[PDB]
RNA sequence: GGGACGGGUGAAACAGGAUGAUCCCGCCGAGACCGCCGGCCGCGCAGGCGCCUGCCAAGACCGCCUCUGUCAAUCAAGGGCGAAGGCCGGGGGCUAGAAGGCGAUCAGACACCACCGUAUUCCCGGCCGUAAACGGUGCCGCCCCGCGGCCGGCGCGCGUCCCGCCGGCCGCCCAGGGAAACCGGGAGGCUCCGGGCUCUGGGGGGAGUAUGGCCGCAAGGCUGAAACUUGAAGGCAUUG
């Protein structure tokens, strides 16, 4: 067990303690600067029915409401569900989204 | 179990004269037998009505605002609703937040000049100047304090002494939103400043004069 | 004598003649000799004043509260106790209060109270060390001490008496409609035992 | 009630072991799972058109 | 022209499609995915949701409704916030059962801050 | 053993020895 | 209001429901908590720190042709603070939940998974003094190729920008260092060895144990051997 990351597996810079967030999949306690975070924006009806809803509406000019949800997972759940992948030693240094 | 709708009968629901679609809809009730009078059970119902469904045609400007209208007197077999609260929609609220800007929330309890007391909730967001280096829009406390003070004193000028019908005029019009924005544009760039909710905290028991004024065009 | 909280002797003018009129009050904590107190529908909000509970704002500590108007005060009288004013309902003309047990109660709004809480608080936090301290305390009150246990008696003296070992013999939960002479032990108990987790 | 519809394209093998074939059947573009060999311009007799194939 | 409200509860384990009047105090229709199935794993499924919406159409149409405003929700509270699978299925069978659509909205119960969700510090260990 | 649980074991043993010596 | 199942799981079964549940809507009560915004942002001696309004005393930094005159650095003994759990005395009691109970799974399952639940979780007055209390990196001072980012204060410039200065937080990296991984604001300027001060180690076990002492209500903490036994244990790295 040498050290694997310069950041020790988290983003904690110049403090002692950071808040706790529950994982959404399994409900484990994870510190906020370690939890895997994503933001999704999606309609509330599938687009395969958004056309039928939009034809069968009555309001002239009506628009489909969106959704804004921030997903937060622990490392185990993220790897298991493939939000993040185990990478090569070279590839680990890439921060591109 | 016999079918309960063999004993049903509906009533009309009516919206204040501040609006152009005053037939909100029909409402059902069980006929009078025993001690429940139908017109002594359908009173005090609360209805939830979209502003674009009350002033139709301006969907872009009105569809994200919702009103609460409570029936408060039945006469002639008509129900007559009265101002009960204002809110914005959930997807409009969710669309407000980004990462990089600052969010300011305030509220205050505003009395009216006819016996009503309200809680009014305001939201504001910091914005990006057109020619600036950085991506974040965070601002300092010397500016945060100026914006909060501005919101307080502004809402104090406009809503300090109003009645319910004039309030409803302004709330349907966004008359207040423009001057919150006016007062707070002079301090920083800010993107969307608005009243998002109004909550009727305590009203008087007898509203017969008020509702006479609200429905009677007057 | 026999009372934990102190009393206050307070003088008013004779309102139907000449001279003065002497009253005894359960003393709120903070009252002091030479203080001026006020009693009426227009008295101010100060410790020691007597006001109708209708005129007293929600959140207030009161003591010596009447449960019906004019009866001169019967609630929250022991040392360290108080009642809270909870809410006002004008149309029925009733006020809601919290009693020291935590029960809620409606009283009239013209029932009067005294602002503050009863002095002498903390008294029960000192252990009695000796049989002698209990002796003096009860000598000031009543012939109720010391106490002999029922199981220590013969069966002629008590329904817990007798036996070759001291023991009650049947359950000591007795019903609500038991007759005098039978109604000993635990009277009409919803439950028993010592377990945590109430609220 | 039989609801005959016509395929206008093959999307690919669906089952983990090969098997079934996603097709674009028809004034509609319903997508459905099919067990046997199907070309273009072929016909499926549908017990119902209420559901469309997952994915 | 004749308007009612359709609450669609797309839970993790069951589905509700329920029609009331515009106030909510008076109900006109109530079906559930679990009144059309044998196996307990199929109630939150799209076939059960549609098959219950086909009975709801009959009830509401025969009592005299033609258009609905939709209020669609998840479990909420401290738990999940994505819908169950059959919510869009209920929307689909509702359009293809004749009904006209009005205002649309998500209606999940979300907290401003919260009490502590179950499962412990280490989570559901599976 | 995991050293955590070896530690819990040793503490129980020391507690037992101390109870034992307390007699006499 | 309405009328048949609801809950729960990978799948189920124990709890619930015609004493009308689950579902919809209005009203009331209580105690926690402070979302999105929320960050290679920020503050504090560390532990830590996020609702609104008011009050109260502080703090480092910058700017300065203000005051003083070595008043400093590090520190046995000694004093103060110190996550979570735990203890004593009062209060409170929504959520979750050690223990206890119960449905499954299984060869068994006293475990993982489902359900119910006591201490505990919250407040006030104390006590205890430990954590992978971590950057596994003691404090003061000097020199140090470069390229960026963010945070606070200041100054010159053109017409918000732009160039600099001080202080902080971070990324990458020449040289040099090293057993290497890596460091590089040091882990560099060191077999070409010497700026100042304090603490700790000396193969693996037995053992943080026995014994004595001090502290603590207890749970403990702090200090801490010997006989005897063993040829290795261990670091970083390569191929399978
Ligand atoms: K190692
Ligand atoms: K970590
Ligand atoms: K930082
Ligand atoms: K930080
Ligand atoms: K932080
Ligand atoms: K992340
Ligand atoms: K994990
Ligand atoms: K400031
Ligand atoms: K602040
Ligand atoms: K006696
Ligand atoms: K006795
Ligand atoms: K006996
Ligand atoms: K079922
Ligand atoms: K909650
Ligand atoms: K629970
Ligand atoms: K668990
Ligand atoms: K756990
Ligand atoms: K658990
Ligand atoms: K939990
Ligand atoms: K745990
Ligand atoms: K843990
Ligand atoms: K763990
Ligand atoms: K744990
Ligand atoms: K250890
Ligand atoms: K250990
Ligand atoms: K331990
Ligand atoms: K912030
Ligand atoms: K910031
Ligand atoms: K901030
Ligand atoms: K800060
Ligand atoms: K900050
Ligand atoms: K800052
Ligand atoms: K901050
Ligand atoms: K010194
Ligand atoms: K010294
Ligand atoms: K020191
Ligand atoms: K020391
Ligand atoms: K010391
Ligand atoms: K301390
Ligand atoms: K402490
Ligand atoms: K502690
Ligand atoms: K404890
Ligand atoms: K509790
Ligand atoms: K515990
Ligand atoms: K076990
Ligand atoms: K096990
Ligand atoms: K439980
Ligand atoms: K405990
Ligand atoms: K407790
Ligand atoms: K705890
Ligand atoms: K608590
Ligand atoms: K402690
Ligand atoms: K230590
Ligand atoms: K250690
Ligand atoms: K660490
Ligand atoms: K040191
Ligand atoms: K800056
Ligand atoms: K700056
Ligand atoms: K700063
Ligand atoms: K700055
Ligand atoms: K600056
Ligand atoms: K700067
Ligand atoms: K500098
Ligand atoms: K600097
Ligand atoms: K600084
Ligand atoms: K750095
Ligand atoms: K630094
Ligand atoms: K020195
Ligand atoms: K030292
Ligand atoms: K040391
Ligand atoms: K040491
Ligand atoms: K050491
Ligand atoms: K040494
Ligand atoms: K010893
Ligand atoms: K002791
Ligand atoms: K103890
Ligand atoms: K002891
Ligand atoms: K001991
Ligand atoms: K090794
Ligand atoms: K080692
Ligand atoms: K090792
Ligand atoms: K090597
Ligand atoms: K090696
Ligand atoms: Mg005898
Ligand atoms: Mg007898
Ligand atoms: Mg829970
Ligand atoms: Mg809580
Ligand atoms: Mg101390
Ligand atoms: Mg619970
Ligand atoms: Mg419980
Ligand atoms: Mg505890
Ligand atoms: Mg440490
Ligand atoms: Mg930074
Ligand atoms: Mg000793
Ligand atoms: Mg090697």
């Amino acid at each position: 067990m040498p050290v694997k990351r310069r950041n020790n597996g988290r983003s904690k810079y110049n403090c002692g303690h950071t808040n706790i967030v529950r994982c959404q999949n399994c409900h484990r306690c994870v510190p906020k600067d370690k939890v895997i975070k994503r933001f999704t924006i999606r309609n509330i009806v599938d687009n395969t029915i958004a056309d039928d809803v939009l034809n069968a509406c009555v309001i002239q000019g009506f628009a489909i409401p969106k959704l804004y949800n921030k997903v937060q997972y622990c490392v185990s759940c993220s790897i298991h569900n493939h939000i993040v992948r185990v990478r090569s030693r070279e590839d680990r240094k890439i921060r591109t989204p | 179990n016999p079918d309960p709708y063999l004993k049903k009968e509906w009533y009309p629901v009516i919206a204040p004269a501040h609006f152009k679609s005053r037939h909100i809809g029909q409402t059902p009730v069980t006929k009078t037998a025993g001690l429940r009078v139908a017109t002594d059970v359908i009173n005090h119902r609360v209805y939830e009505v979209n502003l674009g469904d009350l002033n139709p045609g301006a969907e872009d400007l009105n569809g994200n605002t919702k009103f609460y209208l409570q029936t408060q007197l039945v006469s002639d077999g008509k129900c007559l609703t009265n101002f009960h609260g204002m809110d914005i929609t959930r997807h409009k609220y969710g669309s407000l937040f980004r990462k990089g800007c600052d969010c300011i929330d305030v509220f205050m309890d505003i009395p009216t000049t006819d016996g009503y007391l309200l809680r009014v909730f305001v939201i504001a967001f910091t914005d990006r100047f057109r020619f600036q280096r950085r991506k974040n829009c965070h601002v300092k406390g010397r500016v945060i304090r100026m914006m909060r003070a501005g919101i307080y004193e502004t809402l104090h000028n406009e809503l300090g002494k109003v009645s319910i019908p004039v309030l409803v005029t302004k709330l349907s019009n966004f008359e207040v939103n423009a001057k919150l924005t006016e007062a707070l544009q002079k301090i920083t760039m800010c993107r969307d400043v608005m009243i998002r909710r109004v909550k009727v905290v305590k009203r008087p028991r007898n509203t017969m004069e008020l509702l006479s004024t609200m429905h009677d065009s007057n | 004598r026999g009372r934990g909280a102190p009393l206050a002797r307070v003088q008013f003018p004779n309102m139907r003649g000449e001279g003065r009129v002497n009253e005894l009050f359960i003393a709120p904590e903070g009252m002091y000799t030479g203080q001026e107190v006020f009693s009426g529908n227009k008295a101010t909000l100060h410790i020691g004043n007597i006001l109708p509970v209708g005129n007293i704002p929600e959140g207030t500590y009161v003591c010596n509260v009447e449960e019906k108007p004019m009866d001169r005060g019967c609630l929250a009288r022991a040392s360290g106790t108080y009642c809270l004013v909870v809410a006002h309902n004008m149309e029925t003309n009733k006020t809601r209060i919290r009693l020291p047990s935590g029960q809620k109660k409606l009283i009239s709004s013209k029932a009067r109270a005294m602002i503050g809480l009863v002095a002498g608080g903390g008294r029960t936090d000192k252990p009695l060390l000796k049989a002698g301290n209990a002796y003096h305390k009860y000598k000031a009150k009543r012939n109720c001490w010391p106490v002999v246990r029922g199981v220590a008696m013969n069966p002629v003296d008590h329904p817990h008496g007798g036996g070759n070992h001291q023991h009650i013999g049947v359950s000591s939960c007795v019903p609500r409609n038991a007759v005098p002479g039978q109604k000993v032990g635990l009277i009409a108990a919803r439950r028993t035992g010592c377990s945590g987790g109430k609220r | 009630e039989p609801i005959n519809a016509r395929v206008i394209e093959v999307l690919g093998r669906t089952s983990s072991r090969g098997g079934i074939t996603q097709v674009k059947v028809e004034k509609r573009q319903i997508i459905r799972n099919v067990i046997g060999p199907v070309r273009k311009d072929d016909i499926l007799v549908l017990m119902e058109s209420e559901r469309e194939a997952r994915r | 022209e004749a308007f009612a409200v359709c609450h669609i509860y797309a839970g993790k384990n069951d589905t509700f499609i329920h029609v009331t009047d515009l106030s909510g105090r008076e109900t006109i229709g109530r079906v559930s995915g679990g009144m059309k199935v044998k196996r307990h794993c199929d109630e939150p499924s799209a076939y059960a949701a549609m098959q219950a919406t086909q009975d709801l159409i009959e009830i509401i149409t025969d009592r005299g409704i033609t258009a609905v405003h939709i209020k669609i929700r998840a479990d909420g509270g401290t738990g999940k916030r994505v819908y169950g699978q059959g919510g869009s299925a209920a929307i689909r069978a509702l359009v293809r059962g004749g009904i006209k659509i009005g205002r649309i909205e998500d209606s999940t119960p979300i907290p401003t801050d919260r009490t502590r969700h179950k499962g412990g510090r280490r989570g559901r260990r599976l | 053993m995991r050293a955590k649980w070896a530690k819990k074991r040793m503490r129980k043993l020391k507690r037992k020895r101390r109870h034992m010596k307390a007699r006499s």
